[PDB]
């Protein structure tokens, strides 16, 4: 399991635009509860929690804090029993 | 399920058909050897017909007389192809001119008798669907309501007899067709020609590589004495192949050992794994040549299934196979036909296990242990049922040491209950 | 490093008695059976058998209507679609002849949101998809 | 994104025996029934039936009078108006023949506020509104 608490900024001359952009981004992240890691649509980043702190600085800190997790699988395989054979005696 | 290659004029050519607990001529094996197959009381019999290539179907054409110029409206044919004189008499009905009597004859005895009105469809449906029309098929020419002509004893001809020429290719047709079917056993129809028996040996060997261990039965010719019978038995050494030794009587025929093999195969299939014919009574009234202890031992050791009238009824002295001339690694218990069929059944069940555990499982010690444990539990279940008395199923180390990643080998050995 | 997936519990879609129920929060259902342990007279390992089966289920969610109170002890069906979106192989299970063990008429605390808890039994189940 | 609603528990209004009771804090009530599980002689799925019903309820709230102590084991009615104000479709349930299981004469701790807890049973219920 790989977890990341990724923080996001939004900058603009119009602060109300910052509020609107953060609102739509949050709603998108929530209603679509995961994100395509790559265009192959193999992996996904299932959301855990998205939180905004409007008081936080626009540039240094960043308004929106999101936590994503992903579950890998150890890449190991082995030989397979395609064919089985045996005889009978007494 | 016994596959019988009937040398008969009756039955369908080139096709497999089954018959429930329900030919007739003594020359046709559908009744001469069909009776032998049925007397062993297999749950059902499956038939195949051997015929010369120069053999076709009989055809009779009939024409109307309602109009002045006669035209064909009905054509009649034998149910199966044949040249048999299946004669048909058609006359105008005594009361109504619109109804035509149809009297059918096997040769000349009255088989079916009825009259139907002038419409062709009713006549054809009657002639095809009535209970006594088992020996004819009738087909329409065209839609009509005219009235046939008067004809007596019209013989359907154009084909040939089913016993025209018993030859190697004609016999091999049966094996070629039976390749697409699986049976408990297959038998040869009396013809103790060693070429045919060797061809069937090769065919069954090919199936053994494929795994279809159809239990074969054969027999020597009427001209084989004890020496010839033993030599022919020694010629074969296969596990699933048998050579009945002595001729027999049931009603009237000196059935060859090969002809007797039909009833022997039926009994062997009927008995199943549970039943063994090593000391079982048989339907036959007598069998020759007779065998004393020395003759019995010589024939059994040579690989012959000995039948003797050693008591008030015929007795199969032992249920032995051509592998009774065994070799050192396999014990004499391998040489019993019931044991071989038992081995084949276990092979089929373990093949079901094989296709249960396909390569989804890894080729590691864990997967091998899983498969071996499944087989061990299967043999434990059989032992609980009582058939097995001991078992040891293990990794086939000799073949598994050189096994590639994809392939796995195993082997089983088990002791079985004896019957004296 | 090849991918994997956890079936997130927020993908559940429950259709109770046909109509889609959208306030349910957690659902549980198990197919019980009596073990029927038998001690043999010769073997020292106890043996278990299927016996007879019995269903049991439960649901919790935010109350928005008197649906369950008005439903009474009537029999009804439950569908449970555990959708998977990382891989599209959803899973659907049907519970047959669901009947409430106890009708939750009233349950509420002053300083909290009103939630409805249900529990009962079902005659049999069907695995429509997997 | 269309709206929804949670029935906040502070909207509950309980009229006990007609008079509006205004110190109650949490109320519970369920309509139990004996399952009467029957094992058929041919079918391996157990079957459940209504059997007979039994009521049970409870209330907790701040003590302000000896109302329940003086009431004794007399039968009485309870109304429960789970008002909804985001949507005006309130819900009202009536419990018939409520009887206390145990009279809570005294319950108090020195360093705490005195609360009264009640539990009992009711013969039947009516769903006046929903």
């Amino acid at each position: 399991e790989i977890t990341k608490t990724m923080k996001c900024h939004v900058v603009s001359k119009n602060k109300d635009e910052i509020v609107k952009l953060l609102e739509t981004l949050e709603t998108s992240l929530i209603i679509d509860k995961r994100v395509r890691l790559r265009e192959d649509k193999n992996m996904y980043l299932t959301l855990v929690s998205v939180v905004e702190d409007r008081e936080s600085d626009m540039f240094t800190t960043g308004q929106l804090t999101a936590v994503f997790k992903m579950i890998g699988k150890i890449k190991r395989e082995g030989p397979t029993m395609d064919k089985i054979y045996g005889n009978g005696n007494l | 399920r016994l596959a019988m290659p009937i040398r008969a004029n009756w039955g369908d050519v080139g096709k497999v058909v089954t018959i429930k607990n329900d030919g007739d001529d003594m020359n046709y094996s559908a009744f001469k050897l069909g009776k032998l197959a049925l007397l062993g009381n297999v749950k059902e019999l499956l038939l195949y017909r051997l015929v010369d290539g120069n053999q076709k179907k009989g055809t009779l054409t009939l024409k109307d007389t309602t109009e002045n110029s006669a035209k064909d409206v009905i054509k009649l044919e034998t149910k199966y192809p044949t040249a048999r004189n299946f004669n048909v008499t058609i006359k105008s009905n005594l009361v109504d001119s619109d109804k035509k009597d149809f009297i059918f004859f096997e040769n000349t005895k009255q088989l079916f008798s009825s009259s139907i009105k002038g419409t062709i469809d009713e006549i054809v449906l009657e002639i095809n669907s009535n209970l006594d029309n088992e020996y004819v098929i009738a087909t329409k020419v065209a839609d009509s309501d005219t009235i046939l002509a008067n004809v007596v004893n019209q013989a359907l001809e154009g084909g040939n007899d089913g016993c025209t020429s018993i030859t190697n290719e004609s016999y091999l047709k049966a094996l070629e067709e039976f390749e697409r079917y699986s049976f408990d056993s297959f038998v040869l129809d009396g013809v103790a020609d060693e070429a045919l028996q060797e061809t069937t040996k090769a065919w069954v060997a090919k199936n053994k590589e494929l795994g279809k261990d159809i239990l074969l039965f054969l027999g020597g010719k009427t001209e084989d004495n004890i020496k010839q019978i033993n030599d022919k038995s020694k010629s074969f050494n296969d596990e699933n192949i048998v050579n009945v030794g002595s001729s027999a009587y049931y009603e009237n025929i000196k059935y060859t050992p090969s002809e007797v093999a039909v009833y022997i195969a039926a009994l062997s299939v009927s008995k199943g794994i549970t039943g063994s014919i090593c000391n079982a009574k048989t339907i036959f009234e007598e069998v020759e040549p007779r065998l004393s202890q020395s003759e019995v031992k010589e024939c059994l050791k040579s690989g012959t299934l000995v039948l003797d009238f050693d008591d008030g009824d015929v007795i199969i002295v032992d249920d032995v196979n051509t592998f009774k001339k065994y070799v050192d690694d396999k014990n004499e218990a391998m040489g019993y036909i019931s044991n071989i069929m038992f081995i084949n059944t276990i092979n089929k069940d373990t093949s079901l296990k094989r296709k249960e555990f396909v390569g989804k499982i890894f080729n590691d010690a864990t997967g091998q242990t899983t498969v071996i444990c499944a087989l061990k539990k299967y043999f434990e279940e059989l032992m609980s049922q009582g058939i097995i008395s001991e078992f040891n199923v293990d990794i086939d180390t000799e073949l598994q040491a050189t096994a590639k990643a994809d392939e796995f080998y195993w082997k089983w050995d088990a002791v079985k209950v004896d019957v004296m | 490093i090849e991918e994997a997936s956890f079936l997130n519990g927020s993908d559940v879609v429950i259709l109770i008695d046909g109509v889609e129920e959208l306030y349910m929060e957690e659902i549980k259902a198990d197919f019980e059976q009596d073990e029927q342990s038998i001690k043999l007279l010769g073997c020292q390992n106890e043996i278990s058998r299927v016996g007879t089966t019995k269903g049991s289920f439960s649901l919790n969610g935010y109350k928005t209507d008197s649906k369950f109170a008005k439903l009474g002890f009537r029999s009804f069906e439950i569908i449970y679609n555990l959708s998977n979106s990382e891989t599209l192989g959803y899973e659907s299970i049907r519970l047959k002849n669901c009947r409430l063990k106890k009708l939750p008429l009233i349950n509420s605390k002053a300083g909290e949101i009103v939630k409805i808890e249900v529990e009962g039994s079902f005659r049999g189940y069907d695995l429509l998809n997997e």
